[PDB]
């Protein structure tokens, strides 16, 4: 997060850290959607252009964290992947279309004040809140610069209109993506940055007071570049795949 | 139980920037 | 830059 602010304690309890066992480094963000399921970007696990192809035995899920680097004893919970699922049609070759994976944890995790899952939108929720001008919130331990937080950062950002998104890049934007960020004019900054991918884009419902994850941090070009925006996976468009792997 | 925070929503306490989100949903 | 995690968890 570039131009974000320090998260308050317990502000994002669904916020999960994706951590490399060896060498021990942060890979990406992710979110907790249940007690055994974690939602992240597929590009966090698999990206052939960069020889990246992480396995289940390769990583650790750390939930309940505030601090980037300390091991928060008695607060945070570290778990093991029982299995990883990438969307059969994730497009790494062209545009990172369908950048979404599900992780099944080796054991259910218990909820505390620091650990609590986020809701997944239902069709009418996505309809009323996934609108241009409406702000969503991203959190992450990623670069604060186009360098590292000591604590979880937040930034609130507006969703931008499809046309403006399409005209700011050369990449082919699909119906499974939405972009978010301020216009150079609005002259407000903030953006995800390296380290932040796979974390959640979330909105609070004005009807029932809940937090809904609407996007996943996917791709962008630079951090907090003018006229460029963040691309996020459209979680409701992929909802039916998500239910599929969870019941099956 | 989804989306209601143990420390905020459940104690009827607001975080310090949520109002920025709610005010935008017109 | 990370502090040592328990081996319990590896
Ligand atoms: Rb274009
Ligand atoms: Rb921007």
């Amino acid at each position: 997060i570039v131009e974000g602010s320090d998260a308050e304690i317990g502000m994002s309890p669904w916020q999960v850290m994706l951590f490399r066992k060896s060498p021990q480094e942060l890979l990406c963000g992710a979110s907790l959607i249940s007690d055994r399921w974690v939602l992240t970007a597929a590009h966090c696990l698999l990206y052939p252009p960069w020889d990246k192809n992480f396995t289940e035995n390769d990583l650790l899920v750390r939930i309940g964290k505030h601090s980037r680097t300390r091991y928060e004893r008695n607060i945070e919970k570290i778990s093991m992947l029982e299995k990883i699922y990438i969307h059969p049609r994730y497009n790494w070759r062209e545009n990172l279309d369908r950048d979404i994976a599900l992780m099944k944890l080796k054991k259910p995790v218990a909820f505390s004040d620091y650990i609590h899952p986020v809701c997944l939108p239902d069709r009418e929720t996505a309809a009323s809140l996934l609108q241009a001008g409406y702000k969503g919130r991203v959190t992450g331990w990623g670069n604060l610069k186009e360098g590292q937080p000591s604590v979880l950062q937040v930034v609130n950002l507006p969703i931008v209109e499809r046309p403006v998104c399409k005209d700011s890049t050369r990449i082919r934007i699909t119906d499974n993506m939405f972009c978010a960020g301020y216009k150079p004019d609005e002259g407000k900054r903030g953006d995800a940055c390296e380290g932040d991918s796979g974390g959640p884009f979330v909105m609070k419902s004005p009807f029932n007071n809940r937090w809904y994850q609407m996007g996943i941090v996917s791709w962008g070009e630079g951090c907090d570049r003018d006229g460029k925006y963040g691309f996020y996976t459209h979680v409701f468009r992929l909802k039916k795949w998500i239910q599929k792997v969870i019941d099956q | 139980d989804c989306g209601l925070r143990p420390l905020f929503e459940k104690k009827s306490l607001e975080d310090k920037t949520e109002r920025e989100l709610l005010e935008s949903y017109i | 830059d990370f502090e040592e995690i328990p081996g319990e968890y590896l």
